[PDB]
């Protein structure tokens, strides 16, 4: 019943604390995801997040919860 | 309209365009083979008599 | 066969789709799934002749 079935590499390519950063937003029925995998409390400096990931769902989001396993 | 030259610009893998200060196209990525080409207008100038 | 929506709690964002058919509440009296005098069905059929 799934609609989007992208095949990706593992997001933890780094094997240092490998701080992952993500940005999710909803604009006019189009989901946008940003990502960065800089290695390093939150540190100083700048690290721009690349739009290379894109997994759209496009219905409505007002609540969310992190899945854990 | 212009002349195409091989570019040493370090494009990110998600970037296929390049803009100028006046927001005209400066560099373009070829869609067939993944290479970066500069765009420069052809030679011009003023003529005085 | 064709339906359309009449009542909604707010407006719609661009390119948004609504599938859930809940009973509309137009006043201070709760509906709780009962189509009462102040509770209306959100979908009315097109009449085509």
């Amino acid at each position: 019943n799934c609609t989007f079935e992208y095949v990706s590499q593992p997001f933890l390519m780094d094997l240092f604390k490998n701080l992952r950063e993500f940005v999710f937003k909803n604009i006019d029925g189009y989901f946008k995801i940003y990502s960065k995998h800089t290695p390093i409390d939150l540190p100083q400096g700048f690290s721009a997040l690349e739009p290379l990931v894109d997994l759209p769902i496009g219905i409505n989001i007002t609540r969310f919860q992190t899945l854990l396993a | 309209t212009g002349v195409l030259t091989e570019s040493n610009k370090k494009f990110l893998p998600f970037q296929q365009f390049g803009r100028d200060i006046a927001d005209t196209t400066d560099a373009v990525r070829d869609p067939q083979t993944l290479e970066i080409l500069d765009i420069t207008p052809c030679s011009f100038g003023g003529v005085s008599v | 066969n064709y339906l359309y929506r009449l009542f909604r709690k707010s407006k719609l964002k661009p390119f948004e789709r609504d599938i859930s058919t809940e009973i509309y509440q137009a006043g201070n009296r709760p509906c709780n799934g009962v189509a009462g005098p102040n509770c209306y069905s959100p979908l009315q059929s097109y009449g085509f002749r």
